[PDB]
């Protein structure tokens, strides 16, 4: 659970010659396409 | 649109945005203007 809700913990990283910045967009826009009812959060390392 | 009534939009607010508000930067305290749902079991003294 991920601040009082269900969640799954998703570990990753971003290619050779990329940016963790641009590795992130990515994800994002990934989650946006995933069925209803479903969000994500940036946690430990990227929260910061 | 007029589906959920005065019962269902408290439930959600208790359920879905309240312990998330209560726990956001800055809140103090957080009082629900109405009730989360529970399981009611509106007994009949005839029918015991």
């Amino acid at each position: 659970r991920y601040n009082g809700l269900p969640s799954m913990e998703i570990l990753g990283q971003a290619a050779p010659g990329k940016s963790t910045g641009e590795a992130m967009e990515l994800m994002e826009q990934l989650a946006s396409k995933l069925p209803t009812g479903v969000g994500y959060d940036w946690t430990g390392m990227s929260y910061q | 649109d007029g589906t959920m009534t005065q019962e269902d939009i408290s439930d959600y607010v208790a359920a879905n945005m309240k312990d998330a508000i209560s726990r956001t930067s800055g809140v103090g305290d957080v009082q629900l203007f109405g009730s989360q749902y529970a399981m009611r079991i509106w007994m009949n003294p005839n029918e015991l």
